[PDB]
């Protein structure tokens, strides 16, 4: 009484609605340091004339 | 934050000469380093 798992499962089905469809989510933070970043971009590398 | 290493070869107390040193090695570590030491093999 009074005292509960924290930990509840979701009970995914393939017939259910869009609020309740299961969704995979990857969240990307970026941090900047005093360290040198070295996160880049691709760098698109024109023809030299 | 970048740790550069600069290294010469040379085939002979210090020998009296003039040898410029080439860059060896660039790295983005970007810690603090205050204090160092040596390796041996025995």
């Amino acid at each position: 009484f009074n005292c509960y798992f924290p930990l509840r499962s979701y009970s995914f089905r393939p017939t259910y609605g869009v609020g309740h469809q299961p969704y995979r989510v990857v969240v990307l933070s970026f941090e900047l340091l005093h360290a040198p970043a070295t996160v880049c971009g691709p760098k698109k590398s024109t023809n030299l004339v | 934050g970048y740790f550069k290493i600069y290294s010469k070869h040379t085939p002979i107390d210090l020998p009296q000469g003039f040898s410029a040193l080439e860059p060896l090695v660039d790295l983005p570590i970007g810690i603090n380093i205050t204090r160092f030491q040596t390796l041996l093999a025995l």
